């Protein structure tokens, strides 16, 4: 490193130059007395959105205001006070004669995005970074609580899945698992945060893999591997079937969450799991219409 | 066998309840967390930032839903006549739904604080005209003319090199927190009405359009404030996602 | 629904005083211009006059101006062609209009039924 | 204590106050975070940084 | 003092004369990858002159009827120059961006353009219409390239999200009156240290007209709308051969 | 004061037809014509302001265009209704005068 360029160059500044510093807000910002202003050359009234942001403008600045100590706490709007909260993230249907699960056992992909209110939740932001707390219960469909034995099994993406109620991945040698009653309260566990990136990203702009993208792997679009956590596996545990329909329901619980790049929130009805298509013929107003603008 | 006495509340499931769940992964460490940029530590931070207020929410056929995001400014007689008229309640279903603040205000059941309306001018540079953007606080109706509407708080907007103007709402409320306004008992919570009139007039010189567009930016100030989070009902799904 | 009804069919006689009313309903009143056209059996339109009925302000034609005088009752909502002396070259229809909402620039943009005088002896 | 630090939330520049019976950390509670905003991180990301007095675009 | 700006890059300039401010996205400059940070153990190779420079993508045409287009990045720059070798020659991509996008016109003329970044930019299809098949955007709606794609559904991003919400995100409006260009500077987003620029687009560029162009006959009918933007803090890794996708 | 005429005094067409019709003001009216559409025992009716704004609940059919002192009102495809008296109107000043009429009637 001896030509002047190398010494004064600025290549390799790994440090991140942020122009902006986190400060304690506990409560709303106070306000203070203000008399009226008749002056010449400042107008803290006019902005210019033009620049990209938004107004600096005080209730100070443009009324006569009174000084008021705002005791309000800003403590409910963190994000662990708004994904705290368990969610249904997920239904499975052991029926006793059917065809979606009638042989006692289910397989379900870990997706928190089957059902709008989570969903909606969660893609509000691009990028979240959480442990999770899950609760599994587990009922009739009428709702009657039986005792029967249930066993829970988590399957990491590339472990054997189980293909019957009797297989070998039900031994859960090293998969973990819970055997549960459904006259027990209703079984919790809690997950760490197990993606191969540093967060959960609800929204991939990309594809998964390389080569050429024609019209039949499209539905790869959009996929992150990153996110598929695996499966969750549920089987009556017994040699015979089970006496009883079953329903477990699976509510997820955020805890230890961050979240980066805050998005605009979804106003279409969602068509598809982890899939952001809407209804092109059925495009509505975010919000209620009227007849006129002067009206109300 | 440590006496003990399990009380009401026990083997309930409440979801709300911050508690402690036995981990399914022992000695797991995670990836470790790479600095990404946008970070956000509380919701308020988003509650700050301006996004569009759909004051013209007249249209509603797909074809035409983006007129929906301006609204528009003429050539008038001189009279003090009427630009627009909205409703000043952020959780309230109208022209705030459409913004970043009013989809949060959905999620929590009250909220506190001053909000602001940035008023951006985009017609040509040559058309010039001065506007009367009053907010009314609570119980006093519709203003009929631009005489009535003086009487409350507002702002005389000036178009020129800065072509925005921010008309504050402040917090004028006889409670803390207002809940969110509706039809009925609850228009007790009712924030007043933001009314945009013509002040002297929208000029403009020959060759250049005799109409232009006023868009609306709504956001909140750092007074602002939300509570009791709940479930938002502005979307409601049906068809359930497949 | 926004609506202008008139008066309806008039007769009269050549030098009596005639005051033809026109009510708007179904909007305010003192927010918009009225303003009356006049169209003689077998001709076209022709512009008379505009009328702010807040803070009453009339804008005459040249052509009219002194032959007629346009007003407006605000309370009862309703604007007046008033005559002072009716000659044979009144027979016409005449029709009371409201200018666009969105501006008095843009035309007369609601209609009433119109107003049939005839004056002769 | 002595336990596992495998939390979410560990390595992060936000205080928390939590509970844990077990030696993984992100088996315990929430608890409270730490109050602090950066709302000029998306409300007022200008490079050249101008006051409310002053006319933004001068 | 904050209208004229000259932005200088490797061999390029931008000057402009009716500017109305850089914004820094989220208020983050761009950085090289860090050393804790860092995932892959090869050297990265920085050709900072040579790829940190101002590309000049395709012009629009800004007209009455306009809806708004969007490009991907770094999809728009994965033909273009050295940044395009590089990229089809590494696996690994990383970099900041510093975009310009240009539009100039009379005094006379009236309109607004939004242009705004959002990162991981998602394209939903219409769903048959109906929403009942599960139809998936092809490859040239999904990277564009440097062209871009005009979008169908402005008002909901062609994603179902609302135009409405999207100043959440880094942005600029271009109003005639008063800007012709608009400056963005965004860093590096993503979950990963690198990642491969010719899969993954790390966010789209969204120009959108909400209010619409305007003028009287007799004024210039064609309004051009030019993007231009600078790769910043360039870094490749994985050589191998080059690889377009 | 401002004369306005229009031309043709009176055209003929068949449905279907491309209708057109223009409209000279003496002064420079900027961009405030107005036509009307009147059927015969009717009162007139709204179709264009601005010279091209198109009234609410008007058929697409109809386009204005011009400013200054020329304009001109078409119609793409003439409809049975479409059959009328078209009066053009110069809001820019007092008087706002009405055009003579342009009648528009089935050819055969
Ligand atoms: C004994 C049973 C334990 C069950 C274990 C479940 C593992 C939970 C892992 C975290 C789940 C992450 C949420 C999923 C992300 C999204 O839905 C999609 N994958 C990405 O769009």
């Amino acid at each position: 490193d001896r030509v002047a360029d190398m010494i004064e160059s600025s290549i390799g500044n790994s440090v991140s130059r942020a122009l902006t510093q986190a400060l304690p807000a506990p409560t709303g910002q106070n306000t203070q007395v203000s008399s009226h202003r008749l002056d010449t050359g400042e107008v803290p009234a006019l902005q210019a959105a033009e620049i990209g942001a938004s107004s600096n403008t005080s209730d100070e600045s443009m009324i006569e205001t009174r000084c008021v100590l705002n005791s309000h706490s800003t403590a409910e709007t963190t994000l662990d006070s708004f994904f705290s909260r368990a969610g249904l993230v997920g239904e499975i249907d052991l029926p006793l004669e059917g065809t979606t699960n009638p042989n006692g056992y289910a397989n379900w992909d870990i997706d928190i995005t089957g059902y709008a209110q989570m969903r909606r939740k969660v893609e509000l932001f691009t990028y979240m970074r959480f442990d999770a707390e899950f609760t599994f219960v587990a009922c009739t469909p009428t709702g009657q609580v039986v005792p029967q034995l249930l066993q829970y099994m988590f399957v990491p993406p590339g472990a054997p899945k189980p293909e019957s109620r009797e297989s070998l991945a039900w031994q859960t040698a090293t998969n973990p698992s819970v055997f549960v009653k459904l006259t027990d309260p209703p079984a919790q566990v809690s997950v760490p945060f197990m993606s191969p990136a540093s967060a959960y990203q609800w929204f991939y702009d990309g594809y998964p893999t390389f080569g050429e993208h024609k019209q039949e792997k499209d539905l790869e679009y959009g996929a992150c591997p990153n996110n598929m956590m695996g499966t969750f596996s549920v089987r009556t545990v017994g040699s015979s079937k089970s006496k009883y329909a079953l329903v477990v329901r699976i509510y997820m619980r955020m805890k230890h969450v961050r979240a980066w790049i805050p998005r605009p929130m979804r106003n279409q009805n969602y068509l598809f799991k982890a899939n952001p298509n809407y209804a092109g013929d059925s495009i509505k107003p975010t919000g209620t219409s009227r007849n006129a603008i002067t009206t109300l | 066998g440590f006496p003990t006495e399990l009380k009401p509340g026990t083997n309930q499931f409440l979801t709300t309840d911050d508690g402690v769940s036995a981990p399914i992964l022992p000695n797991f460490h995670p990836t470790p967390c790479i600095h990404i940029p946008g970070e956000v530590r509380n919701l308020l931070e988003l509650c700050q930032v301006e996004t569009i207020l759909e004051v013209n929410n007249v249209p509603t056929n797909a074809t035409s839903l983006m007129e929906r995001l301006r609204f528009p400014v003429s050539a008038q007689a001189g009279k003090g006549e009427l630009c627009a008229v909205f409703r000043a309640d952020p959780g309230r279903d109208g022209p705030w739904q459409s913004t970043m603040l009013g989809q949060l205000c959905g999620y929590y059941t009250q909220w506190s604080g001053s909000l602001e309306v940035t008023f951006m001018f985009t017609g040509s540079f040559m058309a010039t005209g001065k506007m009367l953007i009053a907010y009314t606080p609570p119980g006093g109706p519709l203003p009929k003319d631009r005489a009535t509407a003086m009487l409350g708080t507002h702002v005389i907007w000036d178009f020129g090199l800065q072509s925005s103007v921010t008309l504050v709402i402040p917090w004028i409320s006889n409670t803390h927190y207002r809940a969110h306004a509706r039809d009925g008992v609850f228009d007790y919570y009712t924030t007043g009405l933001v009314s945009i009139w013509y002040q002297t007039n929208y000029v403009v010189p020959i060759g250049a359009p005799n109409t232009a567009y006023i868009i609306a930016l709504a956001a909140a100030q750092k007074n602002f404030t939300m509570k009791l989070c709940k479930d938002t009902s502005h979307i409601l799904q049906t068809a359930s996602i497949q | 629904e926004v609506q202008l009804v008139q008066s309806g069919a008039e007769v009269k006689k050549p030098g009596e005083s005639l005051k033809i009313s026109c009510k708007g309903s179904g909007y305010s009143f003192t927010s918009y211009w009225i303003g009356w056209v006049r169209q003689m059996p077998g001709k076209g339109l022709e512009w008379m006059g505009i009328i702010y009925p807040g803070d009453s302000d009339t804008r005459y034609s040249p052509s009219f101006q002194g032959q007629v005088t346009i007003s407006a009752d605000k309370s009862i909502s309703t604007a007046y062609l008033q005559w002072s002396s009716l000659k044979a070259s009144d027979t016409a229809m005449y029709y009371c209009a409201r200018l666009h909402s969105s501006s008095w620039f843009y035309g007369m943009d609601v209609w009433g039924q119109g107003t049939t005088v005839t004056v002769s002896s | 204590s002595h336990e596992n630090s495998n939390s979410a939330t560990e390595g992060s520049t936000i205080n928390y106050t939590t509970i844990n019976y077990y030696k993984d950390s992100y088996a315990a509670t929430a608890g409270k975070q730490s109050l602090k905003q950066d709302p000029d991180k998306f409300a007022n990301p200008v490079k050249d940084i101008f006051t409310e007095m002053a006319a933004p675009l001068k | 003092s904050d209208r004229v700006a000259q932005l200088t890059i490797g061999n390029s300039t931008i000057t402009t004369q009716e500017a109305a401010n850089i914004i820094v996205g989220y208020g983050e400059w761009p950085s090289y990858c860090s050393d804790d940070d860092a995932t892959a153990v090869d050297k990265p190779t920085r050709p900072d002159v040579s790829v940190n420079r101002f590309y000049t993508l395709d012009t629009k045409l800004w007209e009455k009827s306009s809806k708004g287009w969007y490009w991907k990045f770094p999809d728009v720059l994965t033909e273009t120059g050295v940044f395009g070798q590089n990229a089809q020659f590494h696996y690994l991509y990383r970099s900041g961006f510093c975009i310009h996008v240009q539009c100039n016109a009379s005094k006379f003329h009236q309109g607004a353009l939004l242009v705004a970044i959002l990162p991981e930019y998602v394209i939903g299809t219409v769903a048959g219409g109906t929403g009942t098949e599960d139809s998936h955007p092809p490859y040239i709606q999904t990277q564009p390239g440097a062209d871009g794609f005009e979008l169908q559904h402005p008002y909901v991003l062609d994603a179902g999200i609302p135009i409405s919400q999207l100043t959440v995100c880094p942005h600029q409006w271009i109003n005639l009156r008063t800007n012709n260009c608009a400056t963005i500077i965004v860093p590096y987003m993503n979950t990963l240290p690198f990642d491969s620029a010719l899969n993954h687009c790390n966010f789209g560029l969204l120009v959108v007209p909400i209010s619409p162009l305007d003028f009287d006959q007799g004024a210039t009918p064609v309004i051009p709308i030019t993007i231009t933007l600078a790769p910043m803090c360039s870094e490749f890794a994985g050589l191998r051969q080059a690889v377009t996708q | 004061d401002i004369q306005m005429t229009q031309s043709p005094s009176s055209l003929s067409a068949s449905v279907g037809d491309r209708v057109t019709i223009t409209c000279r003001a003496s002064q420079s009216i900027s961009s405030y014509l107005n036509w009307y559409q009147q059927k015969p025992g009717k009162a007139p009716k709204l179709l264009i302001y601005a010279a091209s704004s198109l009234q609410s609940g008007v058929p697409s059919r109809f386009s204005g265009s011009g400013s200054g002192t020329d304009f001109t009102l078409t119609i793409s495809s003439l409809q049975p209704e479409d059959f009328a008296t078209y009066y053009c109107q110069q809001s820019y000043s007092t008087p706002r005068t009405f055009g003579p009429g342009t009648k528009v009637d089935i050819k055969r």
